[PDB]
């Protein structure tokens, strides 16, 4: 058995940071732009069950933007990462969420993220203007942030748990 | 010799191999194509291309012969190709959108005389769909009749392991978000038709257009005789040799009949090889009288943007 996740967010909030995160736990300051698509897998271990997550860590630039419903095609569950210390990168996304029950249906599982919680420096998002929104919407939340790895596995545990199994 | 299911994991390395491989080329031409359409003013990097496309079908061939009852033919993918060919063959203001299919633009290589190699035609293929943006679209088609790669391939092969093919194709997919010209610039010599459309502005003031109009169209690599357009036609398809990326076009009339004073909105020319479609804004008069009173009028071509992702 084998579970899709989707990683979107704009430019830089911090989508492949995650993943170095939980993969080999470490952080890397330095700014390494996603190509289009780059595929890696982890087999999650938890006390119920355990099964290998497929992820997808997809590019938050705007010249692959014309790729991203391609890559939420099959997808089981889709993460929506925003940076906190910008209001843009908050701004649409909303239009992430959209895109993302467009290509698939209501049994995605979806989870919004604001990521880079590490650092309060020019910090113009707050939980609760994410709260709501995540509220709105059939739409899980949890603040995050790969620099000092607040909780990265929680991102992982309840969203792998919260799905249908073998 | 002492490998029964030996080479089974022997072959899992080398898929795997091939995966990677893809992906570091094709994450790298995305770099090296970005970076050159950061700070080009003018190549270097023209060359760098040739070679990039040069590794990247070999890579293809290479994911083409693994594992299969090899053909006479030297390429591998060109095989393949040809077969999805052969086996369609048995089972048998806006203009009009072109058709695409793998098939179609192996018809546009396979009427290129001077290629002769079937390596050469399968190189000028993935070139041309580079260009067009299908390259992945052309692949995942032809990976599509199931029967034929599973009659073509061991199941051990890399086309055959559905799973490590899915991720192949979608890096493929990021040759769809650069502009390639990688087949317009290497086949300077080629015939290539170019569908004009002559956009009036239909809004009725004045009187019918009396004139005999003509245009001329121009590129990077050259430019077309002065083409004589028959009085009331706005629409016609001319061949000419490959005039590269299209630059300008100029149009007018002779200033013949009684009412000779034209509105054109803008002409659009299309590359009916490649699809690319330009747009040349007009949107003033042709005539004596009219406007500053010019009888040709210079337009400065736009490309547009590739339609749609459906
Ligand atoms: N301070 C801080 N910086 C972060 C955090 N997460 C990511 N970054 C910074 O963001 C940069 C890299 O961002 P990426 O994670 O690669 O951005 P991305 O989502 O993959 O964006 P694309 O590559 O364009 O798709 C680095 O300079 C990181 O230091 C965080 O939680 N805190
Ligand atoms: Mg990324």
């Amino acid at each position: 058995r084998k579970f899709k996740l989707v990683f979107l967010g704009e430019q830089s909030v911090g989508k492949t940071s995650l993943i170095t995160r939980f993969m080999y736990d470490s952080f890397d300051n330095t700014y390494q732009a996603t190509i289009g698509i780059d595929f890696l897998s982890k087999t999650m271990y938890l006390e119920d069950r355990t099964v290998r997550l497929q992820l997808w860590d997809t590019a938050g630039l705007e010249r692959f933007r014309s790729l991203i419903p391609s890559y939420i095609r099959d997808s089981t569950v889709a993460v929506v990462v925003y940076d906190i210390t910008n209001v843009n990168s908050f701004q649409q996304t909303t239009k992430w969420i959209d895109d993302v029950r467009t290509e698939r249906g209501s049994d995605v599982i979806i989870m919004l993220v604001g990521n880079k919680t590490d650092l309060a420096d020019k910090r113009q998002v707050s939980i609760e203007e994410g709260e709501r929104k995540a509220k709105e919407l059939n739409v899980m939340f949890i603040e995050t942030s790969a620099k000092a790895g607040y909780n990265v596995k929680q991102l992982f545990r309840r969203v792998a748990a919260a799905l249908p199994g073998m | 010799n002492l490998s029964p299911s030996v080479i089974a994991q022997t072959n899992w390395k080398f898929v795997e191999g091939l995966l990677k491989e893809c992906r570091n080329k094709t994450k790298r031409m995305l770099v090296e194509k970005m970076g050159r359409e950061a700070v080009e003013l003018g190549n270097i990097t023209g060359v760098e291309e040739n070679t990039l496309i040069a590794s990247l079908c070999d890579l293809l061939e290479r994911i083409w012969s693994h594992g299969l009852q090899v053909k006479q033919g030297k390429s591998a993918l060109w095989s393949h190709l040809l077969h999805y060919q052969e086996n369609r063959q048995r089972k048998l203001a806006v203009m009009s959108p072109l058709r695409i299919s793998l098939i179609q633009d192996m018809r546009h290589i396979q009427n290129i005389g001077e290629i002769k190699t079937d390596v050469g035609k399968a190189r000028a293929w993935v070139r041309l769909s580079m260009e067009k943006k299908l390259l992945s679209r052309h692949l995942k088609q032809l990976l599509s009749d199931h029967e034929l790669t599973k009659k073509l391939y061991k199941r051990y092969a890399f086309l055959r392991c559905d799973d490590e093919k899915e991720q192949f194709l979608y890096h493929l997919l990021s040759f769809n978000a650069v502009d390639y010209f990688c087949f317009t610039n290497v086949f300077t010599t080629i015939l290539i038709p170019y569908h004009i459309l002559i956009v009036p502005s239909k809004k009725l003031g004045g009187s019918m257009f009396t004139a005999n109009p003509w245009i001329c169209i121009s590129g990077e690599l050259g430019e077309t005789q002065i083409l004589q357009i028959p009085r009331n036609v706005l629409e016609m398809t001319f061949e000419c040799q490959n005039l590269g990326k299209l630059t300008t076009v100029q149009i007018g009339h002779d200033n013949s009949g009684l009412y000779a004073k034209w509105l054109v909105e803008c002409v659009m020319v299309r590359n009916e090889v490649t699809g690319h479609t330009y747009k040349f804004p007009c949107g003033r008069w042709l005539g004596k009288g009219m406007d500053d009173g010019s009888l040709e009028r210079v337009l400065v071509g736009e490309l547009l943007t590739s339609l749609p992702e459906v």
